[PDB]
């Protein structure tokens, strides 16, 4: 809030660690301890070429997304906002460091994620959305690139820009953010303006559409056509691929499912969500008591779980190298194989945009004459 | 969608898997339960079931993937062959019935300190026909 | 006591080790051995334990005989080194022949003689390149001079310093035979760049910044100047290619010379610790360590009576690298110098285990331990294992010096203050920042008014006159007469361009004060200056690099005068870009450091001063009325590039009946027109008949090649392409390409507008040239005019036209477009992809695997067969240069794709199966079983004739150009299922395969 000279006689900058729009984020050391963290450096003159209502703009939005941020302060998974600086021309935010980047370079790299990474992200992004609905804030910006990692596994949201405060009984209906993870609510409230708005609620789709995606590797809705993806969501048809669910559990296609419901007040909540059993777990208890009848069904269950225990193990199959040459794709380890070879041959053309996708290297698709038919 | 009841049947079930309460099933628990009922799997076979249940080298299984495992739909064919193997195990005398002492002892194999009125009991609640034996009907019923 | 019985001890060693072989009148011992000759180095490494003991004498003497010892000693010092200095003395024409262009036959002689000092061979005889010589032994004439032992006599010898310093500043981009006096890695010697001579330059440079030749009793002239851009060139260099020697030699350890007790020269101080750890773990052995890898001095092979070794070391010299004990015995010095005891005492211990006692029993040094000629066979399965026995020459008196003066340190007589007085052993103390001062002065009055409007406070040029501005070239100008000497034939230091670290600091001129604006804001050179952006760009890179070393004394000072073609078309603004940067420097923060501004009558209190003292007085003429009649700039520049093409290099066109109007004059006068429109479609033009040059182009060519990649100019095919794998000189440099870029003129001036723009991108943000290791310009050029042909969906000569008006904001934006990355779609990416050759980050490692278990791999015709695995290895460039030129026979870029693809499915499937294949195995047939199983695939589901098309030729359907890499109907599936196919036909009817 004060003089230029605090920040300059207290941080001392150093070699930078990203880049931005009109951003560049830059380490930083606190002197009266050595300590490390980060500094968004935001320039409000846009290098000198913003007309004067657009700086006024920018600084209105960056002061009203700081005093956001602040009430929010306290969680553990959150950004901490440590130190503010402010000049006529510059904006200086010292936050938490991190250590590596965003999910999308994991998620680049390792192609897809198994369960159990899975559940504990789902979980943490399930416990910050119920707090933060809980204060009564929204956020309409939950993607992938917005989450950050630590060493220990550890992600925090960020990018508070949009989120704004909502009063109670009010309605919003304003458009904002990509495409993909637009809510049906909002397009219909874009194309038709007698509709009430769109709630709290809207940041489930968003985290069904994010678990998807980790899921399957490829977002459930994708086309090279704006039109056709507008369309294509609407209808809501939401398929899962022949041989690529295979090999997971009903119980996360069922939650993922539920997730994903055209009828806002179908939509699953996040105490609701983290009340299935995908979450369930033990620690230690001693109170289970029941009639004959149960005894007999948990003896049952023990005993049909061991007898299957095996015939599960057996019922592995070989490399089948005549399979091989008939159809690779049908075993799993040659699938990994092929996808992580694609992506490392290929992997310098996957950006944010909708221009360029994950879903652009996958071609599940039988190309033949049945490409014609595309739409009216 | 599962209940309250089964999700307390399921634990009770885990619980009594694992004779030393440690969180996790074990491999030397594993083989000392597949020895109960008279099976000798190998070291080779154990570490390959483990790898197979298990999504990663652990080597360890948890209470998750004990109930993604149970709550899996088998169908008909592998359901009517994993019953015919539980009913095989149950069935250990060649007279295709269920009786009282043939449960006891099964109970006292897997480790259960239960008492002769309290299998008595469960006998006569299960049986519906009162003949003292349980028919294939039966258990494929109470099986759900 | 017992010090004296030490100190006496150590002179008698001394005495029967070194001194006795001092050749009297010349003060130059031999060579050791019966060589008869003297090497530079060794000689000046020799006298480093005499100059210790007699500093430690010196301070307890406080007698007549220990003053009589230490005056010896001195005297002894001195003699030796004006001996040395005599036969460098004696060669002034080589220097002066050196100072101009770089070549071997005008070198100075690596190995002087005895008596008389003359020469023993030729310039063809011998390896005359070794810059570390000359650096090491001024870096000890700089060091014994502040101790206190006069070394310099007369004036002149201070010229022929002083020109020798211009001999050696230009090692950061001269290859040398290098230190082993044997070129790079294998024989032949080619000369090469390495770390070890750059690294001891660096260091002799900064001590003679200001140290005088006279001691406390010298004069106006008698301290040696140097520049600063060098030290900065040099030590870039350094961290640059630290981790390695060369780009030949994998590890060598010469390096600990520049990383320890000689010349530090060395930050970050990881990358000491890294580079210590890598030669312990690499080189060590158990009586010593090798220099390098694949050394075969003193072999039972290689035929000794032989030179130039013949392309056959596949294993004749693998693990026998006999070993060198100089590696171990500076460890010990390293170690005790700065903080280790538990070190050298380690050292010590092993060390005493290896030595030899000889006459008299004292220490004696072998120089290796040979392996024995018939216990060969046992190493190559039990490395470092077999015992060895001495050979060679062991009169070493270099490691004997060294050894002894390690020794006399550790015992704790001198301290590590008294060696080095210059205080270089505190260069790992990180400087915290420095703050940036700016002035800005106003042309004219308008300029004034103007930025008063505003709020902007400045001062004209006028009402200053006490101070002075004016361009750099006049600095540079000036400073080609230091050292300059009519009867000695030296014409002192040769015109360089000057940097910024030069400007920066104030003058002093005959009692006035002068200040020099920047060099990238003059107009007459290039245009490179005519674009605001590139103006505020180069202003925010200058300040970032001068905040970060800035290793002077005293605040910067930039002076940035606001010319006329700062403001806008009105001419009564500045522009926007102008306006911002001014303001934002304001504030104290701009770019990446900290800007304040004022007035230079404050910073004249505070400011670095430098006061220079050398300074003070001691039908063509149809043609012609058609081209003064016509107008256009088109046919203007087309009847001037006509008429000094056929009659008018120099002759007068007699336009003017007054004035003699030369056609140079009248291009030159054409600029003045062509500037104020900006019309870039002559511009380019006009600048190529006048065939200007850009400045520092042979630095942005050294620091491209330093990164380990290879040039090439010229458009294809061969053999027009060239490689420039080695630095030229910027003559050699501009007439090559001159010569590859042919008749079209405009091409020269793109390639080397395309080298500054990617040298400069380099620095910035060197992650984007992955996967690729040959650049080329003909083919960058080639894909951005086929871009912006698609782009503008117009012909090729259009879109040429269109890239030329670009302006250099444009096609800077549009090389990092490309480079970045960011049916028609596929197929386009595929093309992208093929033009730039871009391979994965790992291709070769994998083609070395598979070509260990197979025959070779051919491709139509051409073979690469598997013999070469064992002639090379995955890290050489060999290796990487036949793959690419295997590679490189198919012109279509399409099918270079779809074979680098066959290649890495053919290794992956590799690893499945455990068998032999023992046969050649063909790509194209692959890929045609693929293809003609896709078409076959496709024909069945019922796609008609016209989607599976064919192509004109190439015989490959275009869908699968268009069909995605992975899914479950990508290429890579097809492709899988055909090499599966192709090896079972060659296999023994059994796969076995198992993972």
């Amino acid at each position: 809030s004060h003089s230029a000279q605090d920040f300059y006689e207290n941080y001392e900058p150093k070699e930078i660690l990203g880049r931005g729009v009109s951003s560049v984020v830059r380490r930083c050391i606190h002197k009266p301890t050595s300590q490390e963290y980060a500094v968004k450096v935001i320039d409000v003159t846009g290098g000198g070429s913003f007309s004067p209502e657009e700086v006024r703009e920018l600084r209105e939005a960056t002061l009203k997304e700081v005093d956001i941020l602040r009430k929010v302060s306290g969680h553990p998974n959150i950004i901490q906002l440590k130190d503010t600086y402010e000049t006529n021309t510059f904006f200086f935010l010292v936050f938490d460091l991190m250590k590596r980047g965003e999910l999308f370079d994991y998620l680049t790299e390792k192609v897809t994620l198994s369960e159990k990474e899975t559940r504990k992200i789902m979980r943490a992004l399930l416990e910050v959305i119920c707090t933060l609905h809980k204060l009564n804030i929204v956020h309409r910006d939950l993607k992938p690139e917005n989450i950050l990692l630590d060493d220990n596994m550890n992600i925090k949201l960020t990018d508070f820009g949009f989120s704004c405060q909502l009063e109670p009984g009010e309605r919003l209906r304003e458009v904002c953010g990509t495409p993909s993870y637009l809510a049906p609510e909002i397009i219909e409230c874009s194309m038709n303006e007698d509709h009430p708005g769109y709630g709290k609620e809207v940041d489930m789709w968003s985290t069904g559409v994010i678990m998807y995606t980790l899921l399957a590797g490829s977002p459930p809705f994708w086309h090279r056509k704006q039109m056709l993806m507008l369309r294509m969501i609407m209808s809501g048809n939401y398929q899962f691929g022949s041989p690529e669910w295979d090999d997971y559990s009903d119980t996360v296609k069922d939650l993922v499912s539920r997730f994903l419901v055209v009828q806002p007040q179908n939509r699953y909540t996040a105490e609701e969500a983290l009340a299935h059993p995908f979450f369930q777990q033990y620690l230690v208890e001693e109170v289970r008591h029941f009639s004959p009848r149960g005894k007999f069904k948990v003896i049952a269950l023990t005993v049909l779980a061991s007898v299957r225990i095996y015939y599960q193990y057996r019922r592995v199959k070989p490399v089948t190298r005549e399979i091989v040459i008939r159809d690779p794709y049908a075993l799993r380890p040659l699938r990994r194989l092929i996808d992580a070879y694609a992506f490392r041959i290929y992997g310098h053309w996957v950006k944010k945009g909708q221009q360029q996708n994950r879903a652009a290297l996958f071609e599940n698709t039988p190309k033949a004459v049945l490409l014609s038919l595309a739409e009216e | 969608q599962l209940t309250e009841e089964q999700i307390a049947e399921f634990k009770e079930a885990f619980s009594l898997f694992d004779k030393d309460g440690d969180g996790t099933i074990t491999t030397k628990e594993l083989g000392t339960v597949m020895r109960s009922l008279g099976q000798n799997p190998t070291e080779a076979e154990l570490q390959d079931m483990i790898n197979e249940v298990d999504a990663d080298g652990n080597g360890t299984i948890d209470f998750p993937e004990f109930l993604t495992m149970m709550a899996r739909k088998m169908k008909d064919t592998d359901s009517e062959e994993e019953i015919r193997e539980a009913f095989r195990v149950f069935d250990k005398d060649g007279n295709g019935y269920i009786s009282a002492a043939e449960l006891r002892h099964v109970m006292t194999n897997l480790g259960e300190k239960l008492t002769d009125e309290e299998v008595d009991e469960m006998i006569r609640e299960a049986d519906i026909d009162g003949d003292g034996q349980v028919n294939y009907e039966e258990f494929v019923q109470m099986m759900t | 006591s017992n010090s004296g019985v030490r100190l006496d001890g150590y002179a008698r060693l001394v005495q029967q080790t070194i001194l006795c072989h001092q050749n009297p009148v010349t003060g130059l011992l031999p060579a050791s051995y019966d060589q008869k000759d003297a090497w530079v180095r060794d000689n000046v490494y020799s006298i480093l334990a005499v100059w210790g003991l007699g500093l430690a004498y010196r301070k307890n003497a406080d007698r007549d005989e220990d003053k009589a010892k230490a005056y010896e000693l001195e005297q002894s010092v001195v003699k030796l080194m004006r001996g040395l200095l005599h036969c460098m003395i004696r060669q002034v024409d080589k220097v002066e022949s050196f100072k101009y262009s770089q070549s071997t036959k005008d070198s100075l002689h690596a190995k002087y003689n005895t008596k008389t000092c003359a020469t023993v061979v030729g310039d063809d005889q011998w390896g005359h390149l070794q810059l570390d010589a000359t650096s090491v032994y001024l870096l000890f004439l700089a060091q014994m001079t502040a101790s206190g032992l006069h070394i310099i006599h007369s004036l002149d010898e201070v010229n022929f310093i002083q020109n020798l310093v211009f001999y050696i500043e230009a090692a950061y981009k001269t290859a040398d035979f290098g230190i082993w006096e044997r070129g790079d890695k294998t024989n032949q010697g080619i000369s090469e760049l390495n770390a070890s001579s750059v690294g001891m330059a660096k260091a002799a440079l900064e001590a003679l910044d200001e140290l005088d030749l006279f001691g406390v009793k010298g004069g106006p002239q008698s301290v040696i100047h140097v520049l600063a851009d060098e030290v900065q060139h040099c030590q870039s260099i350094l961290n640059s290619l630290l981790p390695r020697a060369s780009t030949s030699k994998e590890v060598d350890a010469s390096l600990l010379s520049v990383v320890s007790f000689p010349a530090f020269a060395v930050e970050d101080s990881q990358l000491v610790e890294l580079t210590k750890q890598e030669i312990i773990t690499k080189l060590q052995g158990r009586y010593g360590c090798c220099r390098f890898l694949r050394d075969g001095y003193k072999t039972p092979k290689e035929d000794p009576n032989r030179l130039y070794y013949e392309p056959a070391e596949l294993k004749l010299f693998e693990n026998i690298e006999c070993e060198w004990p100089l590696f171990w015995t500076y460890f010990i010095l390293d170690g005790v110098f700065s903080g280790n005891a538990e070190q050298v005492q380690e050292y010590k211990e092993a060390l005493e285990a290896v030595l030899i006692k000889g006459k008299n029993g004292v220490p004696l040094l072998p120089e290796l331990y040979s392996v024995p000629p018939d216990r060969v066979d046992e190493e190559y399965q039990n490395p470092h294992t077999v015992d060895r026995v001495p050979m060679g020459k062991l009169p070493h008196m270099w490691g004997q010096s060294l050894y002894i003066l390690g020794s006399l340190m550790a015992e704790g007589f001198l301290a590590p203050g008294e060696i080095d007085p210059l205080n270089r052993r505190f260069s790992t103390v990180p400087k915290p920042d420095v703050v940036v001062q700016v002035s800005i002065l106003a042309e004219t009055e308008e300029i004034k008014t103007i930025l008063k409007d505003k709020g902007i406070y400045v001062e004209t040029i006028a009402e200053v006159y006490p101070i002075r501005v004016q361009p750099a070239r006049i600095l540079s100008h000036i400073y080609s007469s230091l050292g300059c000497n009519n009867r000695m034939k030296l014409s002192g230091r040769p015109y360089r361009h000057m940097g910024v670290l030069g400007t920066s600091k104030l003058y002093d001129i005959r009692k006035t004060i002068f200040t020099f604006t920047p060099q990238f804001i003059d107009q007459q050179q290039f245009y490179l200056a005519l674009d605001n952006k590139m103006i505020v760009e180069m202003l925010r890179t200058d300040l970032s690099y001068l905040c970060s070393r800035w290793r002077m004394t005293g605040q910067p000072t930039i002076t940035f005068p606001i010319s006329h073609s700062m403001l806008d078309e009105d001419g009564t603004s500045l522009n926007s870009s102008i306006l911002a940067a001014l303001r934002k420097m304001q504030d104290g923060y701009f770019g990446g450091a900290r800007v304040q501004t004022g007035k230079l009558s404050e910073f004249l209190t505070t400011s670095c001063c430098t006061h220079l003292s050398f300074m003070d007085p001691g039908d063509f003429k149809a043609l012609v009325l058609q081209l003064k009649e016509t107008s256009s700039l088109q046919e203007q520049a087309d009847i001037l590039y006509m008429l000094y093409t056929m009659k008018g290099p120099d002759w007068n066109t007699e336009l003017y009946n007054e004035r003699s109007a030369t056609v140079r004059e009248l291009l030159t006068e054409l600029y003045g027109k062509v500037g104020e429109i900006r019309h870039w479609g002559l511009i380019r033009y006009i600048s190529g008949i006048l065939r200007k040059k850009v400045e520092a182009l042979d630095e942005a060519c050294t620091d491209l090649l330093s990164h380990q990649k290879h040039l090439t100019v010229g458009l294809p095919p061969e053999p027009r392409e060239k490689t420039i794998s080695a630095p030229l000189p910027y003559e050699a440099l501009t007439q090559l390409i001159d010569e590859a870029s042919e008749g079209d003129m405009s091409i020269s001036i793109l390639t080397q507008e395309i080298m500054v723009y990617l040298a400069m991108y380099m620095r910035t943000q060197p992650g984007l040239f992955a996967e690729m290791f040959r650049l080329r310009i003909g083919l960058i050029i080639q894909v951005m005019a086929t871009e912006l042909a698609h782009s503008l969906r117009c012909s090729a000569e259009e879109a040429t036209e269109g890239l030329m008006n670009l302006s250099p904001s444009a096609m800077k934006n549009l090389l990092h477009h490309i480079l970045s990355g960011k049916q028609g779609q596929w197929q386009r990416r595929r093309r992208l992809d093929g033009a730039l050759n871009r391979v994965p980050v790992g291709f070769y490692q994998k083609v070395w695997k598979v070509l260990q278990k197979c025959h070779g791999l051919s491709v139509e015709g051409f073979v690469l067969p598997s013999s070469t695995t064992r002639e090379m290895t995955p890290g050489e460039i060999k290796f990487s240069v036949h793959v690419e030129s295997v590679l490189n026979r198919v012109p279509q870029p399409e099918y270079r794709q779809l074979l680098v693809e066959a290649i890495l499915v053919l290794t992956m499937l590799a690893d499945i199966e455990i068998h032999s294949i023992g046969s050649i195995i063909a790509v194209e047939k692959i890929v045609h079983i693929a293809n003609d199983l896709f078409l076959q695939e496709q024909k069945t589901l019922g796609a008609d004739d016209t989607m599976l098309a064919k192509d004109p030729a190439s015989g490959i359907c275009t869908l699968l150009y268009d069909s995605a890499p992975s899914g479950r109907f990508g290429t890579m599936t097809y492709l899988s299922k055909a090499a599966a196919t192709y090896v079972q036909e060659f296999l023994p009817h059994s796969i076995c395969a198992m993972q």
